[PDB]
């Protein structure tokens, strides 16, 4: 079908347009330089008109998450709906698929990544991804505690550990190589973790360091499009932002590249809030973000993702074992775990973020420091690590709260407990995003450091036609005095379009197609990569309790296979 | 002042009826009320389809007095969220009687089904007939309960009364069957007739009266000894009665139950 | 003389013996975890459509190990 | 004789619900009362004799098995199935979960017959539509 | 002769995927590797009854009719019904699974599977206080310590424990001999006679044990000397046993979902699981029935956010076990329409809730002759997932592994009759 955007006000950041009146074309999903005089129009005047937006961090689709779903009746109970046009669904912080995608779109997201895939459970993550309508999707598989990595890296054979790679990635349709708690996780399935980045695991006997070294060296060696994905160890810890930086330097002498796209960064940190943390316990608790922020902006090979907390009652999942345990501890509530043979383990706590709680109030300031001090906004992507530090419903909450310091002073002075002054310095910093840096955190950084800008992130020729129009007008609507109206506008998009056709008008969704599924395709040595599929699947007869044969994902889960090449021959 | 429901005969697939409480009849006519809307099974319909509706209308909900003259065993979630005014059942009622409560007075002349009170916040429940499980319960999932109000079932009850109870106060002066104040934080609970078993389990605060016999009871309580001239929750019961504090199952409980020394001997 | 003596009419196929017999570890690294051998092996019994049978008796070095994990009583070392 | 009625899993029922249910295969394997081998004495039955049972629910003739799995003095357990169901407790307590497990009965000897799966349904008298 | 390999059982929750089938001609004539059980499934019984076409009750008599005419009528039924009831699910897979949710949207129904008459009680209870569980290859490779509470593996999941005990692991390569394996059961089973550690408990009061045993881990004295007929000292030790372990693994069965307390014997089994974890690790796993059970509440989970006694009768989804179970529905005469899949609730279901099928349609998509099937009003006969058909389902522990199609049916899947029963609904709507 043929589309004309006209008179929207375009902030498009990879092609450097801020505000420009402009109209942007569409031609069969495609964003092309002209259309015929049948094309339809989209009236956009007194409108923004952005790249669709694309989540690098959400939780969404796997076994984590519907056990979250499933053990949380009274999350839904909360939030409950049926829009008749559409499916049946429920859930205030872990909607149900239908719902998550109706909801990104609602919003004018059309691509969210999944964070954390256990190899041996992918099929549950995909067949999730097929009931998730709208949105382009991906999965990262998981490899910080995995047996065959650790029992590779360990040796200093980083080529078998790249065939490996290379094979798991094909075998359960991934796309990054995501770390989260390296070794701690594998020291959980005894009870036990990991303290700081030289702590090794039981038996295997290797550190966090020599894993995240390791594996960014098989990240560049296999020309992944996007970088390592690291969780740090210590997470949640009062301290640990000594960890944080001391990780943050182990692959900064790596060199980036990807044989797709355009990542020019080695180092990926997700939701780095939860690992700014300073003192020694939760009572002499105090932000260290100035020295984060100061640390990636002086460092040009860092790309960070904040983890802002939305102070409403959510629920935590994560792959990091040993930390929700420790978690379930605290607040006493009902505490989920699941340890996936030879490859990874998980977790699952609600959490109450109490604004009137000192601790919450502290996690907060500590995001909004983060956004706020990190000079360019190339390196920084909005999320609040959905939904462990917030449901994604509340991005344009975020937004708002950066727009508007005066928004924050309000939350400030009256609701947040007093700590979030005291403990840190958000008081003092009235900086305020623009459209344009807004757009540059939920579009392009994201898109640019996933390997997908040729086509993503972006409303240029050559671009999918991934488009968010949003009721709100630049030139008329001042965003620091009318936060509520910024909130409101980026929550219900006027028009969204999904590979050129209209997915949602006036927050209504109007159409439910299915998106892709972006997944890596490498190519390595035939001699070593058959050596490593040898040993493979010997330990799979030994050790494993499937079948080889049954253990990668069959083509029938990935109707709509969008294959990224990395290295090949 | 007062409003009168006359049922016809009920179906068997059950009604679902919220709006039949004070908030929603306040403020309408008598026609307007015949077109309020309920749920016969996944239909909507109208309360005219299954009531007579006579009566004067009233513009607050605190001058409202619904009666419904005749036995609704087969409706559900009567009174559901109400915060003022009063419903009188003169026949029984199904589940989820008072649901949600915030204020106002439910008097139920018959039995009620389960959920009776469930999630409960404030205002009176009396039932004067039997009632089902989960008096005065949480909701599945939620470590939340029942916050506040009074809830008085003159008959039976059965299993996991005050299961999550965070405050409020339910009577029975019957009988109950198993695990009454199922994993308690706050309230009292008080049984007048017997305990088949577990009374408290779980529980890490509140405290629960049994009057008569707990059949059976749990070894993670600690006995105290005897206490007399108990005053609890501003009620004041006399004689004396074993003490004992758990469930230590938990960690740092603190609740109490109390059961009356003349038939617990065999529980000390 | 003792022999590996099979009652199929009493088994379960439930494989505690298949798994626990060690002249089966040694030589299917597949029985040795716990798994019906998929691979063409030669062992000593298999359980074959839902119950115990004895492949190779001559491998049998009567130690006992499998009459301990059976139940209820379906594979014996007994005369003949 | 009051006895506690248990009832679950047995092979010869598993391997029987998977031939057919309504093959004799099913009643033989699911059809039975399983006793230890004193209580049958204090009956005063044998094996293959059959026995009434009945409850506060319902009632159906079973044929009197030895036990190969002991059981605790005072109980029973017959395989499930529909027999089996015919006695047991059906209220759920508000789960939706009957109580399957573990409730009192009465047995008596009884040279009734054993009804055969199709003409034990014909009890509860189903009704076309 | 042709030999199948890595096929995938469909019975019980164990899913063993390393089958073989023998195949003659387009039948399944034998197997290796699988149990008793599993075997029986896979062959077919001489004289045992395989519906080849649909069927209708004219009152007293059965007469062959055609699918569209069959699924017509079955539209029909759940079309006009105003508490329609859908039961069973726990023995097709998960696409077919998928389609009932929807269809279960469109009719306004009630959908519900064979959890709320097995682990149900699990569900709520893991609902209201966790679900600390690992996989299989965990216990192979790690477990120091394996409990069987009130489940009868040796008859119910024949290879459990040869696969989780006597398999030789990765720290555990002595199998059987490095672990301590405990049987809790009122009854002697086949079982428990292989067990280390057997307690005999009274039945009906493993809630009172388990209380027992937490307050002793606690450091609480335990104030009987004697709880569900086990003496005050052995309590105790036992609780050492379990804190001694480097890796415990807890698996749980019918006999503690069934007994008195149903969702609350769980809640006190998770949360002795859960404070274990202060001195050793500890995890536990549902001994989960069928083959798919668990895929049933995965699938419901995941598209409405409940896992089962899901009512759509609002538009949205709405979820209460024990008013909107399968057997509440049906006791409490509420439900005015049944359809049954892949389940046999007339074999299953206690005396009170058959007398309510007896009053209403029932429609059964159902390939054998069973007793539900003498209580149907229409019969449609599929191809059987696992050998005819094949789909995804989820292991006990939530392991995904995908069924195979062995041979060849010219009856319809369960998949498609359900996309052609709910075309007719929308048509009648
Ligand atoms: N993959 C990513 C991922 C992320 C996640 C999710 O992870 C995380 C990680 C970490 C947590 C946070 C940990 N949880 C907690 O801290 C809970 C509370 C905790 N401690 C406190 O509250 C300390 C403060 C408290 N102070 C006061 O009460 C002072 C009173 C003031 C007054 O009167 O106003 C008083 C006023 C003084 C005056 O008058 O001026 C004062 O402040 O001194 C105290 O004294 O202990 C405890 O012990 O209960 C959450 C989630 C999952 O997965
Ligand atoms: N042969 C066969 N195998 C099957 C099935 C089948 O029908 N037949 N169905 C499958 C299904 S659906 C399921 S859910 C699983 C079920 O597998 P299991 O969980 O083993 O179910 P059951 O065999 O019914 O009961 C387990 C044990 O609980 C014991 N028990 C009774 N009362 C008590 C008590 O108060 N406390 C304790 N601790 N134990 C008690 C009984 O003696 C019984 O041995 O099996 C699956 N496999
Ligand atoms: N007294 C007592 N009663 C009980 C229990 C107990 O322990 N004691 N246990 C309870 C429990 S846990 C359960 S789960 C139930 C048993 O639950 P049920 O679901 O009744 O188990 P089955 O009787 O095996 O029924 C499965 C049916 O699915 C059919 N089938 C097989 N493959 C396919 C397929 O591909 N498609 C379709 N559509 N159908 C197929 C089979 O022919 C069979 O009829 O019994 C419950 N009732
Ligand atoms: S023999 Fe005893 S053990 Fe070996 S299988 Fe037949 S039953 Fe299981
Ligand atoms: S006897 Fe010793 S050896 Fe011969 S089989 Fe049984 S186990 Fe293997
Ligand atoms: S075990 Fe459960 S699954 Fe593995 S075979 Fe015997 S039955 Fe089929
Ligand atoms: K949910
Ligand atoms: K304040
Ligand atoms: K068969
Ligand atoms: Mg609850
Ligand atoms: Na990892
Ligand atoms: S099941
Ligand atoms: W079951
Ligand atoms: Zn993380
Ligand atoms: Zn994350």
């Amino acid at each position: 079908m043929e589309y004309i955007i006209k008179n929207g006000f375009v902030y498009c950041p990879l092609n450097g347009v801020d505000g420009e009146k402009m109209d942007i074309c569409v031609k069969d999903g495609k964003i092309v330089e002209s259309v015929s005089d049948s094309a339809k129009v989209i009236d956009a005047s007194g409108k923004i008109v952005m790249p669709g937006g694309v989540d690098p961090h959400s939780h969404i689709a796997g076994a984590k998450v519907n056990v979250g779903r499933m053990y949380r009746p009274e999350d839904s109970k909360r939030d409950a709906e049926k829009f008749k046009g559409g499916r049946a669904g429920s859930g205030f912080s872990v909607p149900s698929t239908f719902m998550t995608g109706y909801r990104y779109a609602q919003m004018g997201y059309t691509t969210a990544m999944e964070a954390a895939m256990p190899p041996l459970l992918a099929r549950h993550t995909h067949e999730e991804f097929h009931d998730t309508p709208i949105i382009d999707h991906a999965a990262y598989p998981l490899f910080g505690n995995n047996w065959f990595v650790m029992e590779y890296l360990k040796e200093g054979d980083v080529d078998a550990c790249a065939a490996y790679a290379s094979w798991l990635l094909r075998a359960t349709k991934g796309y990054t190589i995501k770390i989260v708690n390296p070794a701690g996780t594998e020291a959980w399935g005894w009870g036990g973790n990991v303290h700081g980045i030289y702590d090794p695991a039981p038996y295997f006997d290797i550190t966090p360091a020599e894993i995240i070294k390791g594996l960014a060296e098989v990240n560049e060696k296999l020309q992944l499009p996007h970088s390592i994905h690291l969780h740090c160890n210590d997470l949640g810890h009062p301290g640990n932002y000594e960890t944080t930086l001391a990780s943050f330097d182990v692959p900064k002498n790596i060199k980036p590249n990807p044989a797709t796209g355009s990542r020019d960064t080695v180092l990926y940190a997700t939701h780095v809030q939860f690992h700014s943390y300073g003192g020694t316990t939760w009572r002499d608790f105090v932000s260290e973000a100035p020295k984060i922020a100061d640390y990636v902006n002086k460092n040009d090979h860092i790309v960070i993702d904040v983890g802002q907390i939305t102070l409403d009652e959510t629920t935590t999942m994560t792959a990091d074992g040993p930390m929700e345990y420790d978690l379930h501890s605290l607040n006493g509530l009902k505490w989920a775990n699941c340890d996936v043979e030879l490859e990874t383990g998980s977790g699952v706590v609600p959490f109450i973020y109490s604004a009137r709680a000192p601790v919450p109030a502290v996690q907060w300031a500590i995001g909004m420091e983060l956004f706020l001090l990190i000079d360019n906004p190339e390196k920084v992507c909005l999320t609040t690590d959905s939904p462990n530090a917030g449901p994604f419903t509340r991005y344009p909450r975020v937004i708002a709260w950066l727009m508007s310091n005066k928004y924050r002073m309000n939350l400030i002075e009256g609701e947040l407990h007093k700590w979030a002054q005291r403990k840190s310095t958000v008081a003092t910093i009235d900086r305020e995003y623009t459209f344009s840096e807004i757009a540059q955190i939920t579009r392009a950084t994201s898109a640019k450091v996933l390997g997908l800008s040729d086509t993503k992130g972006h409303l240029g020729v050559g671009a999918d036609a991934d488009i968010a129009v949003y009721d709100i007008n630049p030139e008329t609507v001042d965003p620091s005095a009318e936060y509520m109206a910024i909130e409101e506008a980026f929550s219900r998009a006027a028009c969204v379009l999904k590979d050129g056709e209209i997915v949602v008008k006036d927050g209504e969704v109007v159409a439910s197609p299915h998106g892709r599924t972006y997944w890596v395709d490498t190519q390595v040595d035939e001699s070593i990569y058959s050596e490593v599929l040898a040993n493979v699947e010997s330990k799979f007869k030994q050790y494993y309790s499937v079948n080889f044969a049954n253990y990668p994902v069959q083509d029938d889960y990935l109707p709509k296979s969008a294959p990224v090449k990395g290295v090949m021959l | 002042s007062e409003i009168i429901l006359t049922p016809k005969e009920q179906p068997e697939v059950p009604l679902e009826a919220p709006n039949i409480k004070p908030d929603v009849f306040a403020g309408k006519s008598i026609e307007e009320i015949k077109n309020i809307q309920i749920m016969h099974g996944n239909e909507v319909v109208k309360l005219g389809d299954f009531f007579e509706v006579s009566g004067e209308p009233a513009d607050a909900p605190e001058d409202i007095k619904i009666i419904i003259d005749g036995d609704v065993y087969n409706t559900k979630r009567i009174g559901q969220e109400m915060t003022a005014g009063e419903i009188i059942v003169r026949g029984n009622v199904n589940m989820y009687v008072g649901a949600g409560m915030k204020g106002g007075k439910i008097t139920v002349e018959g039995n009620a089904g389960s959920w009776a009170g469930q999630d409960m916040r404030g205002g009176e429940i009396e039932i004067l007939g039997d009632a089902g499980d989960y008096v005065g319960s949480s909701y599945r999932g939620d470590w939340r309960g029942m916050s506040g109000g009074t809830i008085t079932v003159h008959g039976n009850a059965d299993n996991e009364i005050g299961e999550y109870m965070n405050g409020g106060k339910i009577i029975i002066k019957g009988d109950v069957n198993i695990m009454p104040g199922i994993h308690m934080n706050n309230g009292l609970i008080i049984i007048e007739g017997n305990v088949v078993a577990r009374a408290g389990g779980e529980m890490a605060g509140g405290t629960i009266v049994v009057k008569g016999m707990m059949q059976e009871f749990l070894a993670g309580f600690k006995y105290l000894g005897v206490e007399k001239d108990i005053e609890v929750d501003g009620e004041e019961l006399p004689g004396a009665f074993y003490k004992f504090e758990g469930d230590h199952a938990i960690k740092g409980a603190k609740g109490i139950v109390y059961a009356a020394v003349g038939c617990n001997g065999h529980i000390a | 003389a003792i022999g590996l003596k099979a009652y199929p009419e009493l088994c379960h196929g439930c494989g505690n013996c298949v798994i626990a017999c060690p002249v089966n570890a040694l030589r299917s690294p597949e029985v040795a975890g716990g798994k019906g051998p998929t691979d063409d092996v030669e062992i000593i019994m298999i359980v074959e459509d839902g119950v115990v049978n004895i492949k190779n008796p001559d491998l049998c070095g009567k130690c006992g190990t499998c009459v301990e994990s059976c139940p209820v009583d379906a594979i014996r070392l007994e005369e003949l | 004789m009051r006895v506690i009625l248990n009832t679950g899993r047995t092979i010869w029922q598993g391997q029987a619900i998977e031939s057919g249910k309504d093959l004799k295969m099913y009643v033989d394997a699911a059809a039975i009362i399983q006793m230890n081998p004193e209580m049958m004495k204090q009956l005063g039955i044998a094996e293959g004799d059959n026995v009434k049972v009945i409850s506060e629910y319902g009632d159906v003739v079973v044929k009197a098995v030895e036990a190969k799995e002991p059981l605790p003095e005072g109980m029973v357990y017959i395989p499930m199935g529909p027999w089996a169901n015919r006695v047991i407790r059906p209220y759920t307590d508000s789960t939706a979960t009957p109580s399957f497990k573990n409730i009192p009965v009465e047995i008596i000897p009884t040279d009734e017959e054993v009804l055969d799966m199709p003409t034990l349904m014909k009890v509860y008298g189903k009704v076309g539509q | 002769m042709e030999y199948v390999k890595n096929v995938v059982c469909p019975f019980c929750g164990t899913l063993c995927d390393d089958i073989i089938c023998k195949v003659e001609g387009n039948e399944i004539v034998g197997t290796i590797n699988a149990c008793r059980i599993g075997h029986s499934k896979f062959v077919h019984a001489e004289g045992a009854m395989r519906y080849k076409k649909p069927l209708i009750r004219k009152n007293g008599e059965f007469v062959e009719v055609s699918y569209d005419e069959a699924i017509d009528k079955a539209a029909k039924i759940l079309a006009e019904s105003k508490r329609p009831l859908m039961y069973g699910w726990s023995c097709t897979e998960c696409e077919a699974q998928a389609v009932g949710v929807e269809l279960a949207e469109e009719a306004g129904a009630v959908i519900d599977n064979t959890a709320s008459v097995c682990h149900g009680p699990s569900v709520l209870a893991l609902q209201d206080v966790g679900y600390p569980i690992c996989t299989f290859g965990e216990v192979k490779n790690r477990a120091d310590v394996v409990v069987y509470w009130g489940c009868n593996p040796m008859h119910a999941h024949p290879r459990h424990m040869s696969r989780n005990v006597f398999a030789r692991g990765f720290f555990r390569e002595r199998g059987r001999s490095d672990r301590t394996l405990i049987v809790v059961d009122p009854r002697k089973t086949d079982s428990a006679k292989l067990a280390d550690i057997h307690l005999q408990l009274d039945f009906d009061r493993d809630y009172e044990l388990l209380d027992a045993m937490r307050a002793c881990l606690l450091g609480h004295e335990i104030l009987y000397d004697e709880v569900a007929g086990v003496p005050r000292e052995q309590i105790e030790e036992a609780v050492e046993v379990l804190k001694n372990a480097q890796f415990g693994i807890l698996f749980f069965g019918m006999g503690i979902t069934h007994s008195r307390g149903k969702h609350r014997n769980i809640d006190t089994a998770i949360m002795m699981v859960q404070d274990l974890n202060d001195y050793a690790k500890w995890t536990l796993i549902p001994m989960r029935g069928h083959y798919n059970v668990t895929g049933f509440n995965q699938v419901c989970t995941w598209e409405s956010g409940y896992p089962y006694c899901v009512d759509f009768s609002g538009g949205e989804p709405r979820y209460n076990p024990g008013e909107t179970g399968a057997n509440d529905l049906l006791q409490n005469r509420e439900a005015d329409a049944m359809m049954v899949i892949a389940s046999d609730p007339g074999a299953h279901f206690p005396q009170r809730a058959l007398e309510r099928m007896a009053e209403i349609p029932v429609i059964a998509i159902e390939p054998h002759r069973t007793p539900t099937t003498e209580m149907a009003d229409i019969i449609i006969p599929p191809a059987i997932v696992g050998m005819e058909a094949e789909g995804t389902a989820y292991r006990m522990e939530g392991v995904p592994i995908r069924m195979k199609k062995v041979v060849d049916s010219d009856l319809l899947s369960d998949r498609e009759i359900l996309e052609r029963l709910l075309e007719k609904v929308r048509e009648y709507k």
